[PDB]
């Protein structure tokens, strides 16, 4: 079971700035990681698959970085619509595991 | 189009069992995996299980107690989760997700808000909220409607059947004596109302009730 | 279209099916075992290719019984194929050597 | 029931015995060496299968002399078997090519 | 020689609750670990073989979790009969080693 650790818990940033959410795995997992956005009352939404690869429909502001244990989700020009919880999810070994989550605040 | 469909809410008595459903349209391959995720109020996401519908082999999270048992109907493209002997710790939103067998869960379900309590199902009481004749307005006018006396969560509130969306706040419910209570507000240009009709749509899936109420000025 | 050339083509065609089925079966067998790495189809595919060519990379190997049985089937099919090509090649060269000496 | 088909079957039968004995012997040789991984029978079995197919996974390999001698015996038996099948296959194809030209 | 570490030493819990004993190995050992129950004056009794696999005769309340270095033994609805020392034992590399032990208290 891979332990994922998202630090810090709550992240506050200025509007229009760049932001970065970090997710660290308990052991090396390559690039087998996926990011999800979840707003209030809504269901989880896939942002970035396999560390860096982008999903169509997702804003070009979102971009993924990192390999091994250190992984980063970054947003350029943070706007109101980005206020949400953010989750990292690994797929390297069974079973699949999620991070604790990181809340974005503007 | 919406791929995965789940019932809104499910009420269960403490100790009793419940089956949760999840049907899927669109591309439905043989290689597809339907997972189930648990999310407690104000908590993170928690993987519970997975099942391949075409073969019926299921895998469960052994870290937490195996409360669930996964089955799937082939003809209807629907996946099921049998949960039994539920406590207050089982009161959570349960999602189902489609995984192409390549790690990520591409499309998610709405979620089933399961509440474990001995109390009975109560339909909501919807009352409109119009500004008092004493109070004035400017360029914008704020309206609303009250939702009270219902059990359990949740309720879906939209304005003019969801067509009106910009400037709407739906406040979280408060629990008092086995009954929830919340409010939703809408802000429209002063010119529009009430010459143009404004109506909040409240849906309560647990009692299978949907009611509408048009906002009209006080006498 | 001689036997050995027919058989080699049949072996190559068969191998690809064994690879594809092998990837699919690996995933279905591995998922459920804690720590299992062969849990995604594209990963299991390249695992199969490696395994069919008798190549192992680090700890990229099945942990379950059936998963390891799949591995055995993949391996055997792999060796049988690349052994059958050699046999087919040998038959072609010996046939021409018979023509070379006018035999 | 020609020689090459008899010999291949004999080699395959023999290989399985070499595998089983090889698993059993590995465990008996490895236990006692600190850090040795081939210390359980089911583990050594799949080690043997890998080793017979000339596949090595990470550091899943014997550390002791006799354990490595077992490995040599497993390897040789493995290659001999899958070399004998090819030889048997080649004999079958060349025989039919002789029939193909009416020779 | 694999070092196994069982933290904490003494574990106290309410009756009917869920409990969890953790056992950490000095290095990655896969799933090659086994749990044993030992009451007062009695001899060790096998509970869970190979991380999660259950032995017949053993209560369905007992279940094993974990892979790599982090391993967990869990009991649902802890009752009087469960009061004992609990030992984790690895079988990844020679020689076999035991944990310090964890005592359960109700
Ligand atoms: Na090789
Ligand atoms: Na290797």
């Amino acid at each position: 079971d891979i332990l994922l650790t998202q630090s810090p818990a709550i992240l506050s940033v200025s509007p229009g700035e760049r932001v970065s959410f970090s997710c660290r795995a308990s052991q090396s997992i390559g690039t087998d990681i996926h990011w999800y956005q979840q707003r209030t009352n809504g269901s989880p939404r896939l942002l970035i698959k396999y560390a860096s690869e982008s999903i169509s429909g997702i804003p070009s502001r979102f971009s993924g970085s990192g390999s091994g244990t250190d992984f980063t989700l970054s947003i350029n020009s943070v706007e109101s619509e980005d206020i949400a919880n953010y989750y990292c999810q690994q797929s390297n070994r069974w079973p699949f595991t999620f991070g604790s989550g990181t809340k974005l605040e503007i | 189009q919406v791929q995965l469909q789940q019932p809104g809410a499910e009420l269960v008595k403490p100790g009793a069992s419940v089956k949760l459903s999840c049907k899927a349209s669109g591309y439905t391959f043989t290689s597809d995996w339907i997972h189930w995720v648990k999310q407690r109020p104000g908590h993170g996401l928690e993987w519970i299980g997975e099942i391949i519908p075409s073969y019926g082999r299921a895998n469960y999270n052994e870290k937490i107690q195996k409360k669930a048992t996964l089955t799937a109907d082939k003809s209807s493209s629907t996946a099921f989760m049998q949960l039994s002997s539920l406590t207050s710790e089982d009161s959570a939103v349960y999602y189902c997700a489609r995984e192409r067998g390549d790690g990520y869960f591409a499309v998610w379900g709405a979620g089933t808000t399961v509440t474990v309590s001995s109390a009975k199902t109560t339909p909501p009481s919807v009352y409109p909220l119009a500004p008092g004749s004493a109070a004035q307005t400017n360029s914008m006018v704020t309206l609303g409607c009250l939702v009270k006396g219902y059990f359990p969560e949740p309720v879906t509130v939209t304005w003019n059947s969801g067509s009106l969306s910009s400037g709407v706040h739906t406040f979280p419910a408060v629990l008092q004596s086995d009954l929830y209570t919340l409010s939703s507000s809408v802000t429209v240009p002063s010119s529009s109302w009430p010459s143009e009709t404004v109506t909040c749509n409240v849906a309560h899936p647990a009692s299978s009730t949907k009611v509408d109420k048009k906002i009209v000025p006080r006498d | 279209s001689a036997l050995h050339w027919r058989a080699a083509g049949a072996a190559t065609v068969l191998l690809v099916i064994v690879l594809l089925a092998g990837s699919y079966l690996a995933v279905l067998a591995e998922r459920g075992a804690p720590g299992a790495q062969l849990i995604t189809y594209p990963r299991a595919l390249w695992w199969s290719v490696a395994t069919a060519t008798t190549v192992g990379y680090g700890d990229l190997y099945p942990v379950t019984l059936w998963g390891r049985l799949v591995a055995v089937v993949v391996m055997v099919a792999g060796i049988t194929s690349f052994g059958l090509v050699t046999a087919a090649l040998a038959t072609w060269f010996v046939g021409r050597e018979q023509e070379r000496r006018g035999h």
